[PDB]
């Protein structure tokens, strides 16, 4: 087991924006009586909207910088963004809470948008880990990703058993066969299928940077740098910071 | 609070109050050297070239309205009554495909 | 009370400031900022704090190694000084105030354009998303004109991050309309150029910035009919949030300008892209409900980034001339390369109507093209690693049974 | 940088900047949100206002935003040597007046490009040289000719007919379209009632 320490790790966070993956409610008839905007709105139109998925990391309840969009990219029958965001945020100034907020816009009209989704997943994981692979986040609809603490808008929640199971096989921690995991592996793939089929939300796929500059073996870990005398004084020789701001004002 | 606020000498006064009169009726502050005039006068020759031009376009849009007619009201009106009957027709097909 | 704050309370949070972790250093700021706003009274002592004590103070956030610190102090810098002006009012109850304004708006404007000229770009949005047009108070009209305006144009070069173009086209309208018409020269080829970029998002935000200017009076009347007759086309462009940018440009347009500009000027204009005469320009639904089809995605496509775009064109125009009875007969082109890219272009069923709305878009298209090809530690950590070696026991001992 | 002999025109057209200095506020030591109107001036009236400043919030030193041409070329008759300059002073949105000078430009004293006031209750102004406050043979070029002054004149005469012919026709192109805006009425209704068939139809 190798690691590297979030401190030392100086670079930008980057997240890879995948492919919306879900179906889309529509209203009725009488909505676009009464607002005839829902027609030029971009998800009345026939083929897929040119949707772009804003990016932003919080803390504590607290935005940390501005956030990113996606460059324009054309959809013709899914989407499938594919593209590498890069964060303004690096990983020694990322808090234990941290969480990325990523909310899906379309057009409403001339001068306006309209949030279609959003999504919160924590970036430290159980046991202080940055999160990595290409993880499906869930959707929550109509609502722009909530950023606070406890968020209102999670990502993540017998699809569980596999998912634990799963990691514990490539982590070196299973028995040892290879016709019948490379068959099991495709029963799992269907299993996900299905489960996601099912599912009526949305479901947008993500991924970190498992590979980077240095070999994909190592893995982020959060990590910083922080009977004489019985009465207490924790400031018993220092400055006297309000003397020297007298001295320095006239 | 409030508050308020010889032949030579003549020539040279009737050119002063000249000047001051000049610059009083008109947006030009006089004095002005050649240079300047010059550079004032083709602002000017440009900007009349531009006033003249606007006045042409404007004579060529009121002769194409001229050449337009005022629309009756009667044909407006039957036209609403059927867009009227349309919609309500149309209203009723959705509820009915609603339901349905 | 305010003298106990300003007795003891600041000098522990400047020493805050200059601490080892980023995080506290950030911290530190916006708490030494939140105090100093509660203020309402000068006690003697305290007569000029701000510019001996804290300004100098706070002074090498501006160019810290870590990038939360410099975003920390774009993000206070507007309202620090803001407070420091009203600050020397208080004092005035009780050296001339015009030469301690001046003093004060000397700082204030070494630091902005120290921040303006940072390496990093989240630094200059910041600065420009929290306060560039409020600091423009201290720097006054014409100083403003000749250093802020002249520092904003220079991101317009940067040609690898669209974030910082949009940026500079979402703020330019305050410091345009703080420093008067005198600058209205200079952002219209600037604007021009935004109209014509690689990023269809710039596009985007030139055509909101030009709205703006627009319904505030800063746009000259030719310059306004300028503008109309170069955005009237991309009513039929195949993005649908440019083809809608321009409509509200356009109603924004014909809601300013009088009846008869409206009839004389931008009705002609917009003649090719309207199926059908309107009334209600003004109105945004009235505009919408009357546009003809855009040029569909993949003929725009293909005619854009298909190389010597110049005799597409030509030969293009030459069909079209033959279409109106300008010539007698369209001749073959000269290149092979040029005939072989139109049949492609032809089977996927170009339109006519789509060669008349390519030819009306090839001056965006060209210049778009030439510029596209340019272009909590300790714990978990031991929580981890019990996990693992938990997780390692079981392995082994499975694996040693089987 | 003001050259003292006299033919230097001084009236609003040059003159764009305007401030306040020790205002006294009557109400305590309160500081008070200002914000300054400009008026006409005349024997008989003193016209309605055609200015007004942004409000500055806590001060009683304002320094308002430059004024370009007065209100800029909008019908406003820049040529103007006397005005009238009222300040609006209260707190929350309940303001007061307490400022009120008939200000003749040509009696105004000059300083050198910095504001500088000693009395209580005063305004200093900014024209195009520099700041003006109230009174408590190798370098010589050749002038224009009469001749040139007279196309001068005459160009600019020739400008304001055409102009003013300009209004007139604009006013009989609005005045045509007024008639027709009576079935102009219908023909909205027309618009919107078919702009919802359409929505209706394709729903």
């Amino acid at each position: 087991f190798h690691y590297i320490y979030s401190c030392d790790l100086d670079i930008n966070v980057q997240l890879k924006i995948g492919s919306l993956e879900g179906k889309r409610e529509q209203k009725s008839y009488k909505a676009v009586l009464e607002d005839p905007m829902l027609k030029f709105s971009g998800l009345y139109q026939e083929t897929c909207s040119d949707l772009y998925v804003t990016c932003q990391v919080f803390a504590e309840g607290k935005p940390l910088a501005l956030p990113v969009r996606t460059s324009y990219k054309a959809f013709s029958t899914r989407w499938n963004w594919n593209e590498w965001l890069k964060l303004p945020v690096k990983y020694p100034d990322l808090p234990r809470n941290a969480q990325v907020a990523l909310t899906i816009w379309d057009v409403y009209g001339p001068g306006k948008a309209v949030p279609v989704g959003g999504t919160t997943v924590s970036l430290f994981g159980k046991y202080g880990m940055f999160r990595q692979g290409m993880h499906d986040l869930k959707v929550w609809p109509n609502v722009e990703a909530d950023g606070s603490e406890p968020t209102k808008t999670p990502g993540r929640t017998q699809m569980s058993r596999l998912a634990k199971l799963t990691k514990a096989h490539r982590q070196g921690h299973m028995v040892k066969v290879d016709w019948l995991d490379r068959l099991t592996f495709r029963e799992i793939e269907m299993i996900n299928e299905s489960e996601k089929r099912s599912s009526n939300f949305m479901y947008l796929m993500v991924e970190f940077r498992c590979v980077k500059c240095d070999d994909k073996e190592y893995g982020i870990v959060y990590y910083e740098k922080d009977e004489l005398v019985k009465v207490p004084d924790p400031q018993m020789s220092m400055e006297n910071l309000v003397e020297s701001k007298h001295h320095k004002l006239a | 609070s409030r508050r308020f606020i010889e032949n030579l000498s003549r020539r040279l006064k009737v050119t002063g109050d000249l000047f001051d009169i000049m610059s009083g009726q008109t947006d030009v502050d006089h004095p002005l050297c050649e240079e300047c005039t010059d550079t004032l006068l083709d602002q000017l020759d440009t900007q009349l070239n531009v006033t003249e031009n606007e006045c042409q376009n404007y004579k060529r849009c009121l002769e194409i309205l001229e050449q337009m007619n005022e629309d009756d009201s009667e044909q407006l009106q039957m036209e609403l009554k059927e867009l009227a009957l349309e919609e309500e027709r149309l209203i009723q097909e959705l509820e009915d495909v609603e339901k349905n | 009370s305010v003298e106990i704050l300003l007795d003891r309370i600041t000098p522990y949070l400047l020493h805050f400031s200059n601490d080892s972790v980023p995080r506290v250093r950030a911290e530190a700021l916006r708490t030494l900022t939140k105090v100093l706003a509660l203020v309402k009274e000068v006690p003697r002592n305290d007569i000029n704090i701000y510019p001996e004590y804290i300004l100098p103070g706070i002074a090498h956030l501006a160019q810290d190694d870590a990038t939360i610190v410099r975003l920390a102090y774009a993000e206070n810098i507007a309202l620090l000084a803001e407070t420091a002006l009203r600050f020397l009012e208080l004092v005035q109850l009780k050296g001339n105030y015009d030469t301690e304004l001046q003093a004060l708006h000397e700082m204030v404007q070494q630091k902005v354009v120290t921040l303006l000229s940072d390496p990093e770009n989240i630094v200059k949005q910041t600065l420009m998303e929290n306060g560039i047009t409020r600091l423009c108070v201290f720097f006054g009209r014409q100083k403003a004109n000749d250093v802020l305006l002249s520092h904003m144009i220079t991101f317009l070069n940067d040609k690898n991050d669209w974030h910082l173009r949009g940026a500079f086209f979402d703020s330019i309208v305050g410091v345009a309309a703080y420093v008067g018409w005198q600058s209205s020269s200079i952002l219209k080829p600037l604007l021009q150029q935004g109209l014509s970029d690689a990023e269809e998002f710039v596009i985007v935000k030139a055509l909101y910035a030009l709205t703006c200017m627009c319904q505030l009076g800063l746009l000259q009347k030719p310059h306004v009919y300028e503008f109309a007759s170069d955005i009237a086309p991309f009513l039929c462009h195949p993005n649908l949030w440019i083809r809608y940018g321009a409509v509200g440009f356009i109603t924004v347009v014909a809601r300013q300008i009088s009846t008869a500009d409206v009839y004389c000027k931008l009705m002609p204009y917009l003649d090719p892209y309207i199926t059908q005469p309107i009334i209600q320009i003004e109105r945004k639904l009235v505009l919408l409900s009357v546009l003809k089809e855009p040029v569909s995605r993949s003929i725009f496509d293909y005619a854009l980034r298909s190389k010597d775009i110049t005799s597409l064109f030509r030969h293009l125009h030459m069909r079209q001339k033959k279409r109106n009875g300008s010539l007698p007969d369209c001749p073959p082109p000269e290149d092979p390369a040029i005939a072989q890219l139109l049949k492609k272009l032809l089977s996927q069923g170009m339109t006519e109507e789509e060669e008349d709305k390519l030819l009306a878009l090839k001056d965006f298209m060209m210049k778009s093209n030439k510029a596209k090809a340019n272009i909590t530690c300790k714990t978990e950590l031991q929580q981890l690693i019990q996990q693992k070696r938990e997780q390692c026991n079981a392995e082994r001992i499975a694996k040693q049974m089987m | 940088l003001h050259v003292e002999l006299p033919s230097q025109q001084r009236r609003l057209r040059h003159l764009r900047n305007i401030a306040a200095r020790n205002i006294v506020n009557r109400n305590g030591h309160q500081l008070l949100d200002t914000y300054f109107t400009l008026h006409l001036c005349s024997t008989e009236k003193i016209y309605k206002e055609f200015y007004r400043s942004e409000v500055i919030k806590n001060s009683l030193n304002p320094t308002w935003r430059s004024l370009d041409f007065g209100i800029m070329p909008d019908r406003l008759d820049t040529s103007v040597s006397c005005f009238v300059v009222k300040i609006w002073g209260g707190k929350e949105n309940i303001y007061q007046l307490l400022i009120e000078w008939k200000v003749c430009l040509d009696g105004l004293k000059y300083l050198g490009q910095q504001i500088h006031a000693r009395n209580q209750n005063e305004i200093i102004f900014g024209l195009n040289d520099g700041y003006y406050g109230a009174p408590f043979q190798n370098c010589v070029r050749n002038s224009y000719d009469v001749f040139s002054l007279l196309r001068l004149h005459r160009a600019q005469c020739a400008i304001k007919q055409t102009q003013v012919t300009v209004q007139k026709i604009g006013k009989e192109i609005e005045e045509k379209l007024r008639l027709t805006s009576t079935s102009n009425e219908l023909k909205k209704k027309s618009e919107c009632l078919q702009l919802k068939i359409l929505v209706l139809q394709n729903e």
